[PDB]
């Protein structure tokens, strides 16, 4: 969850990202899960302000075991009524030592010991003994947790009942520039080789420096290259920058650096510095 | 003397609809509003003449007509011919046909023998299903009323494993669907993304990972994907590999939010597990919407 | 010492050689004189092109740059004019003039006048396919024209020969999804699969026995580059080079 910051900014966000359809929504430090927000400015220019982000993560390695707990070893309300109640901490002594196969679990193969120390550590009924729906039944059990690896048994099933609810929540800068202007190009092609069906990628900017610069790139063409010269003939609206080009050539080097390093410019009048560049070549 | 199979991928249009197989098609797709294209594949048989004089060629399907279709002395051409493929969700198909003579003598099957005697099966039944309606009717050109037909089973010889998945949805794994809000959606606006999957009869071959993981990959409409770090062309909440079951109708989503674009396309991959050469198909489901 | 001056030239092989002059403000000249100019009270240059020409150099020649070009006056930008050459065969390496006139500037009087001139050579320097055996080159006669629309068509494969045995060969076009970094795994599957998909070559195993037509007819659209899938092959072993020719877009 991302958020209105401490001030009457009242802005109009409408993305979000809970977990509605599943509550198990996973993650394996290797791809991305991408989060997006669509932070819809108020009745005046967004400003610069600190949001504040929400995330109420958990680690995997409490949730797998659940099964392995509340499941294998304690099905019965008589067979865990005592036997896990004076040796709780005991199997968090016994269970914080599992070291599973978390490089493995990604295809399949989750709730599975990865061999660590299997054989040896069942020396531990000797020199302290307890009940035997714990202290004889869960070495069973263990073995059901070092054999009997199901690939996904359906873990949202038996989650929320002893998952812990960690809440790491950080700021958001909506960190930014300050210099609002436009500017409109236009242009017409001029013939070379034949028209090639080019296409756009795009047309925005956000720049603040000293002696600043703001440099544009061409469009994207996809037929054969070395294409046709773009002549371009500027409508530099509402500012005076500086201009660097006049009839450059579509696919190569060249780029039509509108720089602005001077006066005339207005501040903050949107999200950020903005200069809506809307090249046309019509 | 030789044979293929093409699937079908454009809707096409008016001022060209004057040959036989794409009127067909569109005068069929008239009716029956949820199909419309990926559903009437193309077949492409190619007659040769080893005799002396032309001939004029019909060819009648189903319902499919031809022209007069004249073929020369020694001359191929290549007659196209437009079948809706067979579906797997109107008939089974393991059932071996007995032959005509009753001998008894009860042979053996001798190979991976749940799957060769069925795939097998699956071949000869789908030529089976080729076989029983192509009809052609033939005359000599001007010089005769000879008009016979050619029989076909001296000369369609079996079928590869092209023309199995071509002709037979059923021999790849997860019949899709996508299902989408709208195709016309302005810049700033936030739309769920449906898609619907169908595991088959035909996963019976692993049961292993029940779990099996797609992707969701975005094409320009021109080519070349964009990547993960969609920037400033689509966003969406969370990874896009998302998985479905081994076990029934699972649904998925993603949350298209677009941003500056303008005809882009969605289609997926099912790749079974995480690791690279994990990728056992591709669909072709190709479901454009565009962005004003 | 004014406006730095450079020439870029481009090799288009399928038309003429592209060559372009590029003006620009020279910053380590314009600081010179920004310098005194604020010390008048002057913000930037005013520097006026007033006739800017390049000319073919030669005993005498002149050109004419491929688009239109005013009498402009900038601050502190650059600019860039294109004229075409013409494409040489081998070995003549044609000279320049590129004169131009600067008009500096001052309090409505004081137009300092200069002019400059840089001659030099405009040569920069960085579909036959033939059959790599026995020199039997194929040309399509109509090569990269093609704007089908889904409709029948028809090319023309221009087979040249040794004419010793000229009766040899067979096209066909191996409609077939070659079995081939997961989404480089995926740009070549689709590659491969609009490749192989998309036309059909209604005469399959011509067997040419020296023009053709080869109809196509082309169930989807997009730019084919290269047209591949478009083999044939020769009475020895395995001669089954491509064409790697030709082009159609098909809206």
């Amino acid at each position: 969850e991302l958020s209105a910051p401490d001030t009457r900014n009242d802005y109009n966000i409408r993305g979000d990202y809970i977990a509605t359809t599943p509550a198990l929504i996973t993650f394996d430090g290797n791809e991305s899960f991408i989060n997006c927000y669509e932070i819809t400015a108020n009745n005046n220019f967004d400003s610069k302000d600190i949001f504040n982000l929400k995330v109420r993560y958990n680690t995997l390695k409490e949730q797998l075991d659940c099964f392995i707990t509340d499941a294998v070893l304690i099905e019965g309300d008589v067979e865990w009524f005592i036997l896990f109640e004076k040796w709780k901490t005991f199997w968090e002594l016994e269970i914080l030592k599992k070291l599973k196969y978390d490089y493995d679990a990604f295809k399949e193969n989750r709730i599975i010991r990865l061999l660590k120390t299997s054989i040896d550590l069942n020396k531990t009924k000797s020199k302290i003994r307890n009940l035997c729906i714990e202290k004889a039944v869960l070495d069973k059990i263990l073995i059901c947790l070092n054999k009997v690896s199901r690939g996904i048994a359906v873990c949202n099933t038996d989650m929320d009942e002893y998952v812990r609810n960690l809440v790491p929540k950080q700021l958001t800068v909506p960190v930014q520039l300050p210099g609002f202007e436009q500017f409109f190009h236009v242009q017409f092609e001029q013939m070379e080789t034949s028209h090639d069906a080019l296409h756009d990628t795009i047309a925005t900017i956000g720049n603040s420096l000293s002696y600043t610069v703001i440099v544009e790139n061409l469009s994207g063409q996809w037929g054969q290259d070395v294409i046709d010269d773009g002549g371009y003939i500027f409508e530099i609206l509402s500012s005076n920058e500086w201009l660097i080009h006049g009839q450059k050539r579509c696919a190569i080097k060249e780029k039509r650096k509108e720089f602005e390093v001077h006066l005339i410019p207005l501040k903050k009048g949107y999200l950020n510095f903005p200069r809506v560049e809307i090249t046309n070549i019509n | 003397p030789s044979m293929d199979i093409i699937p079908l991928n454009e809707l096409f249009s008016s001022q060209v609809e004057n040959v036989d197989w794409i009127e067909y098609v569109m005068s069929k797709i008239r009716a029956e509003s949820n199909l419309h294209s990926r559903d009437f594949i193309l077949l492409l048989l190619d007659f040769r003449n080893s005799w002396i004089d032309g001939i004029k060629l019909n060819v009648q399907f189903e319902d499919f007509t031809s022209n007069e279709y004249h073929v020369e002395a020694s001359h191929t051409s290549r007659i196209i011919v437009p079948i809706k493929k067979i579906d797997y969700k109107k008939y089974n198909f393991e059932n071996t046909p007995i032959p005509r003579i009753y001998p008894g003598r009860q042979f053996i099957q001798s190979g991976l023998n749940e799957e060769q005697t069925i795939e097998m099966r699956q071949k000869f039944w789908c030529r089976e299903h080729i076989i029983s309606k192509l009809k052609c009717n033939w005359k000599l050109t001007t010089d005769q009323s000879v008009t016979g037909s050619v029989d076909f089973n001296k000369f369609i010889e079996k079928f590869d494993h092209k023309m199995v998945y071509t002709i037979y949805p059923g021999r790849l794994f997860y019949g899709v669907q996508l299902l989408l809000d709208e195709p016309k959606v302005k810049v700033g606006e936030i739309i769920n993304l449906k898609i619907i999957t169908e595991p088959t009869s035909t996963c019976r071959r692993k049961q292993n990972s029940t779990v099996n993981f797609l992707d969701i990959v975005i094409f320009d409409s021109k080519t070349s994907k964009i990547l993960p770090r969609s920037n400033r062309r689509i966003l969406y909440n969370g990874s896009l590999t998302k998985p479905i079951s081994t076990t029934k109708v699972s649904e998925i989503n993603l949350e298209i939010i677009p941003i500056e674009k303008g005809r882009y396309e969605f289609s997926v991959c099912i790749s079974k597990s995480n690791n690279q050469d994990g990728i056992i198909q591709f669909d072709s489901e190709n479901v454009i919407l565009s962005v004003i | 010492l004014l406006n730095m001056r450079l020439r870029n030239i481009s090799l288009k092989s399928e038309h003429c050689i592209l060559s372009s002059l590029d003006f620009q403000t020279s910053k380590a000249s314009e600081q010179l004189t920004k310098k005194f100019i604020y010390p008048q009270e002057h913000n930037s240059f005013l520097k006026l092109n007033f006739q800017e020409i390049s000319y073919k150099l030669i005993d005498g020649t002149s050109q004419i740059e491929l688009d239109p070009i005013c009498p402009l006056k900038v601050p502190l930008t650059a600019f860039s004019y294109d004229s075409i050459s013409a494409t040489f065969k081998l070995v003549l390496l044609p000279k320049s003039t590129q004169p131009h006139r600067v008009k500096i500037t001052l309090a409505y009087e004081l137009e300092l006048h200069p002019n400059l001139k840089l001659p030099v050579r405009t040569s920069w320097e960085t579909s036959l396919v033939n059959s790599k055996l026995s020199n039997v080159k194929f040309k399509f006669i109509n090569s990269n024209i093609k704007v089908i629309k889904g409709e029948k068509f028809t090319m023309r494969l221009q087979i040249i020969n040794s004419s010793s045995s000229p009766l040899d060969l067979v096209v066909y076009y191996n409609n077939t999804i070659n079995p081939i970094t997961l989404e480089n795994q995926y740009q070549l599957h689709n590659k491969y699969r609009k490749i192989a998909e998309g036309i059909i070559l209604l005469s399959n195993d011509y067997k040419i026995p020296y023009f053709a037509d080869l109809r196509f007819i082309g169930i989807m659209s997009g730019y084919y580059g290269t047209l591949s899938g478009l083999k044939v092959l020769d009475l020895n072993t395995n001669e089954l080079i491509e064409v790697g020719n030709g082009a159609s877009v098909l809206i």
